[PDB]
């Protein structure tokens, strides 16, 4: 009657590793068909009934939240996978389980799980040395401008899809994105905005910041759009006659106030409308819609307004003007008002949309999408955010190595040939670390629909001869040189990505009892 | 079905530790007794273990090799059958060093053989030389059987049976001293008169009764004949019976029946015997032309009694009864007799030599008694037989397994490697003999065991052994508990030849 | 539908084929080497027997399954090619099973495993055939001396090693003969080893000719003799009968007195005609008559009587000599003169303790010889007769087949490395079947380090370190033929050591064990009645 538990839930040995093993690869699972720009993606829905529709590995795991002790090791790994060199999480998930997978057997048949502990920081601290040495530095390689370079990556990324036919507008439209910004690079910087109707050769590169404009309330033939310096206003506040938030109600049984009651509910419309014109904000930009008796006091004053505005488009718009965004209407000064060069409204696609263009800080663009579809334009705001960061990438790291499985199959080649030369227990646990390897280019033939045997029988025949940088190919069933057709990844994410796989393969082996509280 | 693995090593291990838990209690002159349960609700309250595994049903392959290890043991030598398999249950119970600590069996087997060579070199630094040549010092010996028995009343006399016994069979002209008491000494029982009269003769005795008063009575020099074909009607090469049915066929069966008997009888009788010895049967007309000569019909004797009918005489094993010549004489034999010994004939082809050949005669008062005797002198004369065959003594009751023991810590300090560990376990398993003694005289056994390794230690280790019948620690050198070397000597031999058997099985597979 | 039986088909057949094949050698794993371990073998009557021989233990392993019953079949093609390796062939082809298998559930066709082994198969016996050596080293470079000397450690005959190897060594190049254009083979018959006491293991003597353990009975005859004339017969030179069961009738006694008689005259005429050859050498099973020996010490001849059948027919293959089973020649009796004697140089009654040897020298064709193993008691003679008969062999099965293989692990280990550099130089589907066709050889020291209590882990990995130097660069600092020592559990030269298997044992393992593999490969549906 006397126990020692009493509920606590705890287990060691072998098979707590075994559990800990397999309990590891249901999360490499959620994440093994979205690897590679062709793969499939997941549904998950929330708790309200809302269904995301999304490919990216950071995006799934962020909604995954298993229980389990050990899928919560791969979590942080991912956290700090952004912060290290901002992406990469569906790459170390994958590899991290595949470590544990071909050391599965090797676990039961005796053998103590420190010694592999010691076997995967050698063959990794090898990797990182291995990685340097083929790694080369094309700065200014036969001759050729970066401008033209930077075209020809983004062709490989963009084809075999919506706009494979009009891919040459669209390379040089992602370079010129990228050059517009300062040294310091961000995806955030540039923003994507999709604008339904015409055809593929109606897209455009807004410099500045544009945003949807669903303001459909009067205003018209007033306003003039063309400003030389406006200044540009970041409201939250609602202008309108019948507010829902701003309304005045006084119960009074005399006929002389109820002018003046009507009179005052009207002086909390026009003294925050008195307001902006103190200021001399000739732009009117707020979150919450504008009315139609305020369209028309800015008219009669030479100003322009325009209300329903996103405040992740205000946030862009703050970042561009310098600066801020103010709530209220009585602190609306010089201190939070913006400037830019040239203003003006335009009509592509029909629609009425706002854009400004030469600003002190104008360190953020917009993509104008055009097409048939939204969903067209859904994925190929995807295929562009992916043809940025390609650029993105080699701006800033010049040394960078083959990707499609090439730096990966030669890592495979290597550490095979030193587990040959080393006796003891490093040569079954290093020449497992090899073939765990393998699963980059395996699971880029699985999700790109091809044969993963034929390919991959052909692709380390090509390593066998003295190919260093051949992989597999998206458009051709067949093996390519990546270093020619310009498949490229830089030295230090793929250097980054392997010390994180080994330290979540590290934290998963080292670990042989859990510990429970009873609470 | 199946089964293969560290299983079957730890399934053996159960299965040889079962069978000495159950006759671990029966060691010593205070043996505990043991209750059998018959199907038909019959009881039997013997004590001997090699009564109590023969009348038990086993059905493990490691229990049934235990029994058949230990049953030719007892063919062997008459005494240590059960020391054997409680030392083979000691020696695999500390399933510690098997199971817990990982090892191959082949670290063990190698710790076990090497172990093996220490029990004979120890036997022989704590043994004593044997005056075999004084009959005082032969009483000391086969005294530890015969207390307790109906035997006892007359132990001067019988222990001139056995001793008389081993003697003849034992040759020392061939060097190697061989006695076989199974051939030589055919024990055989009649009933009538007492326990006095039971005397040891020089010569093979025939069971076989007179039923015709024409035979040689006393002859002082006996004729013997010897031969190996039958004396019947003549077959043919082919495999055809013999039936008579008809009166034509039994007249022309039997005038050939005739003409072939008296055609042979006529070789046998030219030659003027007086006993004659075939090896198949006589038929009944075939005395009838013998009883005409007065000679004693013997008939129905084996091949391997045959040999011992010609080494006693001198005679010629002649093959066919035709071929008979004038060397098949028996000149040299005392006398031939057909004396009645208490209502039933025997023959008597006895000499006044050794020729190398001998029968015991047993007499008692009751078929009882004559099987009491028989099973007493049995077990008596395998123990004179290995004292004759090394006159070397060790210090039983125990005192042999802590003087072992004891050789084999100080042996462990200098053995380096993996192996010391199941080396030492050998040595705490051979302490089971005196463990079991303790425990049987109901004595407080860790308290006895502890002062018993104590001197050993700073004492002589041929002394200080452990008596059996009052409970506490004597000198071995003041009584008479002297153990053989050759019973001890094959003792621990087995029990590592079974732990080397047992442990060496990894597979337990089926298949006719 | 209506069959007559139960159906089943797809993939549940070959995981159910891998693992009946597999569960096979799981009875044949442990026992695999000179230490392996003992099996019970259960009959259906109750009694066991222990036996640790692989071979023995496939016959008697009854498995009612199909999978099971098609390794029970190779044990017969083993022993009628060659008479060894039959417990090897099953390791192999159980894990060349158990890794295409793991093929099955990869999507890859058993087809490309089927055409992948067969090519993996040839170039295993190609790499194999460019490594081998040649049956030479017989005197005076030392592969051998050391090669009997590690089957001779196992009985205490072990503690002067250098004396007792060089009375095996002599004892197996003597014993070689052509006899077929050129083949030179070793017979299964082999020196006669005796025992002495000789006071010490120490005073044994390499007698190079054929040694008799028979006593010649009486002095006065000399004990050296200088002809050549051997002379051996079968029937009696005793009184002799017609038949053991069968007897002639006598019935007059003056009858029986005169074939008496006249058996003491035919005795006389008989020995006219031995002695009339000039054959001295006199060996008869049945025995000589005593006045028989009175004419043989006056004249000679060296007669010996009660000699075992078994020695006799050493003896006239020796001199070349034919046995005459009877002396009457079917009308009458003779001797049959040049016939049943032969040719030698000198016979020498030696002094031997305990036991007068007769020792022949310089026969026809013999080519045998003797080993006097004189010692101390009977215990450490016996012990060392079967050391010597057991280190015979294996000096024995080496030296006949044409050329050798440094084995024991060694094959295997270098098989490992090549068959894996062989295979990513093919591609076409066929990658994975020799790259898990080289890990499916690995098994063989994999089983050879757990029964040695060693770590497989890197006992198994010394030999594949060692034999990946061998194809790096072809300098010599590179270890080359290393083998596997079980007894102190590291890795040494074949080439030193003397560890050595023939080619035929190791080229038809690997022919027998890929075409098992293949026929149960190619099982697909199950069919019952
Ligand atoms: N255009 C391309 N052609 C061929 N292979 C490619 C191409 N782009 C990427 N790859 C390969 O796909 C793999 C990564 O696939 P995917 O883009 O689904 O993950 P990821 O988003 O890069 O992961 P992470 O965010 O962790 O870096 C890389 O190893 C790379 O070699
Ligand atoms: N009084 C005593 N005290 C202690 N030990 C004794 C005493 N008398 C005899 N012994 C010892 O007990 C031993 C007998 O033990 P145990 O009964 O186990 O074997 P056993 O049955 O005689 O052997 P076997 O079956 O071969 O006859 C004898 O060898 C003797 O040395
Ligand atoms: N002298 C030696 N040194 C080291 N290993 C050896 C030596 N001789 C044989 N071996 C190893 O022992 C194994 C032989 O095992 P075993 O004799 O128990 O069965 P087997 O002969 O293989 O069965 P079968 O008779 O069917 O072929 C071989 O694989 C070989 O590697």
């Amino acid at each position: 009657v006397i126990l020692l538990k009493e509920g606590t839930d705890s287990s060691q040995g072998i098979p707590q590793l075994v559990s800990n093993i397999s309990a590891c690869q249901v999360i490499a699972e959620a994440v093994r068909t979205t690897l590679g720009p062709r793969g499939m993606d997941k549904l998950i829905v929330d708790g309200r009934g809302k269904a995301t529709i999304s490919n990216d590995g950071a995006t799934i795991l962020k909604l995954l939240d298993v229980v389990h002790p050990a899928a919560k090791t791969l979590v942080d790994i991912a956290k700090s996978q952004d912060a290290e060199v901002g992406d990469g999480t569906t790459s170390v998930t994958l590899l991290a389980a595949e470590f544990l997978k071909q050391v599965k057997p090797y676990v039961e048949e005796g053998l103590h799980p420190q010694i592999i502990i010691r076997a995967f920081r050698t063959a990794t601290q090898l990797a990182v040395n291995k990685i340097k040495e083929i790694a080369v530095t094309v700065k200014k390689a036969d001759k050729v401008e970066q401008r033209k370079l930077l075209e020809k990556c983004a062709m490989t990324a963009l084809s075999s899809k919506l706009i494979s036919q009009q891919k040459a507008f669209f390379a040089k439209m992602v370079v010129d994105a990228v050059m517009m910004l300062d040294d310091l690079l961000q995806l955030k910087m540039i923003g994507i905005k999709k604008v339904q109707g015409g055809a593929l050769e109606d897209s455009q590169l807004v410099a500045g910041v544009a945003f949807k404009k669903t303001f459909s309330y009067a205003g018209f033939e007033m306003q003039p759009k063309k400003y030389h310096n406006p200044k540009i206003a970041l409201l939250n506040v609602e202008l309108e006659l019948k507010a829902e938030k701003d309304n005045a109600e006084i119960r009074v049984h005399t006929v002389e106030d109820y002018q003046a009651i009507v009179d005052a509910e009207w002086n909390i419309l026009y003294d925050k409308l008195e307001k902006i014109h103190h200021s001399g904000a000739k732009v009117v930009s707020s979150k919450l819609p504008i009315g139609d008796v305020a369209t028309q006091y800015f008219a009669d004053r030479d100003m322009f307004c325009a209300g329903r505005v996103p405040e992740e488009d205000l946030k862009r718009t703050m970042m561009a003007c310098g600066g801020s965004i103010q709530t209220s209407v009585n602190a609306l000064s010089a201190d939070v008002l913006g400037r830019c060069q040239v203003f003006e409204e335009t009509q592509i696609g029909g629609e009425r949309y706002n854009f400004f263009t030469g600003c002190p800080k104008a360190k953020t663009c917009t993509f104008i999408l055009r097409g048939g579809a939204e969903q067209f334009m859904e994925e190929t705001e995807r295929s562009l955010h992916d043809a940025i960061m390609i650029v993105r990438r080699a701006i800033k790291n010049d040394s960078v190595v083959a990707g499609g499985g090439a730096i990966e199959m030669e890592l495979s080649k290597y550490l095979r040939d030193y587990s040959r030369t080393i006796p003891g227990k490093q040569q079954l646990l290093i020449g497992a670390y090899a073939k765990a390897l393998e699963i980059i280019p395996r699971q880029l033939c699985d999700n790109a629909g091809f044969d993963a045997t034929n390919i991959l029988n052909k692709l380390r025949a090509r390593h066998a001869q003295g190919g260093t940088w051949y992989g597999v190919d998206i458009n051709n069933e067949d093996i390519a040189d990546n270093f020619e057709a310009f498949v490229w990844e830089p030295a230090m994410v793929r250097i980054n990505a392997l010390t994180a796989a080994s330290e979540a393969a590290c934290l998963i082996v080292s670990v042989d009892e859990t510990i429970k509280n009873p609470r | 079905k199946r089964e293969s693995g560290r299983k079957v090593q730890s399934g053996n291990i159960n299965a040889a530790k079962t069978i000495a838990d159950i006759i671990r209690t029966c060691l010593g002159p205070k043996s505990m007794m043991k209750m059998l349960l018959d199907p038909m609700g019959g009881i039997v309250m013997t004590n001997d273990g090699n009564a109590i595994l023969r009348e038990i049903q086993v059905q493990h392959p490691a229990a049934k090799s235990m029994i058949e290890i230990s049953r030719t043991q007892d063919e062997e030598v008459g005494d240590g059958t059960t020391s054997v398999i409680i030392l083979a249950g000691e020696m695999l119970s500390v399933a510690e060093h098997f199971l817990e600590q990982q090892m191959h069996p082949t670290v063990v087997i190698s710790a076990y053989r090497k172990a093996l060579d220490d029990m004979i070199s120890t036997l022989k630094k704590i043994s004593i030389p044997v005056d075999i040549s004084d009959s005082d010092m032969m009483l000391n010996i086969i005294n530890s059987s015969i207390t307790t028995k109906a035997i006892s009343r007359w132990s001067s006399l019988a222990c001139n049976i056995a001793l008389d016994a081993v003697k003849m069979v034992q040759f020392e002209e061939n060097g190697r001293k061989e006695i076989d008491i199974k051939k030589y000494a055919r024990v055989e029982k009649i009933p009538g008169g007492i326990i006095e009269d039971s005397c040891v003769l020089r010569g093979v005795m025939i069971n076989k009764d007179v039923t015709h008063p024409r035979m040689r009575r006393y002859i002082k020099n006996p004729r013997i004949v010897l031969l190996d074909s039958s004396l019947e009607y003549k077959k043919g090469e082919s495999q055809t019976d013999i039936e008579i049915t008809r009166e034509e066929d039994f007249t022309r069966i039997l005038q050939m029946e005739e003409e072939y008997i008296q055609q042979l009888c006529e070789d046998i009788i030219q030659l003027k015997p007086d006993v004659v010895i075939t090896e198949k049967g006589i038929s009944d007309l075939a005395q009838h032309y013998l009883m005409r000569a007065n000679i004693t019909a013997i008939r129905r004797v084996r091949k391997t009694d045959n040999n011992r009918i010609a080494r006693a005489c001198g005679a010629r094993i002649v093959s066919r009864p035709e071929e008979l010549r004038e060397d098949d004489v028996g000149t040299g034999a005392g006398l031939l007799e057909i004396k009645k010994i208490g209502d039933e004939y025997f023959t008597f082809i006895t000499d006044c030599k050794d020729p190398k050949a001998c029968t015991i005669l047993l007499r008692g008062a009751s078929k009882e008694i004559l099987s009491e005797v028989e099973r007493n002198l049995q077990d008596a004369m395998q123990v004179c037989r290995n004292v004759l065959l090394d006159p070397q003594l060790v210090p039983g009751g125990g005192a042999s397994e802590m003087a072992v023991a004891h050789a084999l810590t100080e042996k462990s300090k200098a053995m380096t490697g993996v192996e010391q560990w199941p080396y030492r376990a050998v040595a705490q398993a051979l302490e089971v003999i005196p463990r079991t003694l303790i425990q049987n005289c109901g004595a407080s056994t860790i308290r006895l065991l502890t002062s018993l390794r104590a001197k050993h230690t700073q004492e002589n280790c041929e002394t200080w052994g452990v008596n059996g019948e009052t409970g506490t620690l004597v000198d071995m050198k003041e009584l008479g508990i002297w153990e053989p070397l050759a019973v001890k000597l094959q003792t621990y031999k087995t029990a590592v030849e079974t732990a080397v058997l047992l442990l060496r099985i990894d597979d337990i597979v089926s298949g006719h | 539908l209506s069959v007559f039986g139960d159906r089943s088909t797809g993939e549940t057949i070959r995981s159910q084929n891998v693992m009946a094949a597999a569960s096979i050698a799981n009875i044949v794993k442990s026992s695999l080497g000179p230490v392996g371990l003992d099996k019970m073998l259960v009959d259906d009557i109750g009694d066991v027997t222990i036996t640790n021989d692989g071979a023995t233990i496939l016959k008697l392993l009854e498995v009612e399954h199909p999978a099971a019953k098609v390794l029970c079949e190779l044990a017969d093609l083993q022993d009628k090619e060659v008479g060894d390796g039959t417990t090897s062939v099953v390791i192999i082809a159980a894990e060349l099973l158990k890794n295409a298998d793991e093929l099955v559930k990869q999507k890859i066709h058993p087809t490309s495993v089927i055409s992948g082994y067969r090519l993996a198969c040839k170039e295993a016996v190609r790499y194999i055939n460019e490594n081998l050596i040649v049956n030479t080293d017989e005197l005076g470079r030392d592969c051998l001396i050391n090669a009997a000397k590690t089957s001779m450690s196992s009985k205490i005959i072990g503690i002067n090693g250098d004396f007792f190897a060089n009375m095996v060594v002599d004892a197996v190049l003597a014993i070689k003969y052509t006899d077929i254009r050129g083949q030179p083979r070793y017979p299964v018959n082999s020196v006669n080893i005796l025992k002495a006491h000789g006071r010490s293991q120490m005073e044994s003597m390499l007698i190079s000719g054929y040694a008799l353990n028979c006593v010649v009975g009486s002095q006065g005859m000399p004990k050296r003799i200088v002809n050549a004339k051997i002379a051996c017969l079968d029937f009696s030179l005793q009184k002799t009968k017609m038949k053991l069961g069968v007897q002639v009738v006598i019935t007059d006694p003056e009858k029986l007195d005169q074939i008496r008689q006249r058996e003491s005259d035919i005795t006389k005429e008989r020995i006219q005609k031995i002695l009339a050859t000039g054959a001295n050498v006199i060996l008869t099973t049945g025995g000589i008559d005593d006045m028989c020996l009175k004419y043989f010490v006056e004249a000679g001849a060296m007669a010996v009587r009660r000699v075992l059948k078994r020695d006799l027919k050493r003896i006239a293959k020796a001199s070349g000599a034919t046995i005459l089973s009877t002396l009457a020649n079917l009308e009458g009796e003779e001797t049959f003169e040049a016939a049943m004697l032969g040719q030698a140089e000198e016979v020498v009654q030696e002094r031997i303790c305990d036991d007068e040897l007769i020792l022949i020298k310089n026969t026809k064709a013999r080519t045998s010889a003797s080993i006097i193993l004189r010692g101390a008691n009977d215990f450490m003679c016996d012990e060392m007769e079967r050391s010597l008969h057991d280190a015979l062999c294996v000096v024995k099965r080496v030296l006949e087949s044409k050329s050798v293989v440094p084995g024991g692990g060694a094959v295997e280990a270098a098989l490992s490395i090549y068959l894996e550099n062989y295979a990513t130089s093919m591609g076409s589907r066929e990658q994975l079947a020799i790259a898990e066709f080289a890990r499916s050889l690995l098994v063989i020291p994999n089983t050879l380090a757990v029964n040695a209590a060693q770590d497989s882990t890197d006992l198994v990995a010394k030999l594949r370190a060692f034999h990946n130097e061998a194809q790096v660069n072809p300098e010599r600092k590179n270890l080359k033929w290393i083998g596997l020592d079980l007894s102190n559990g590291k890795p040494r030269d074949n080439k030193q050591a003397g560890v050595f298997e023939p080619t035929i044992v190791k080229v038809k393992s690997l022919k027998f064990a890929t075409e098992a593999a293949i026929t149960i490969l190619r099982i697909d549906d199950l069919i019952k009645l």
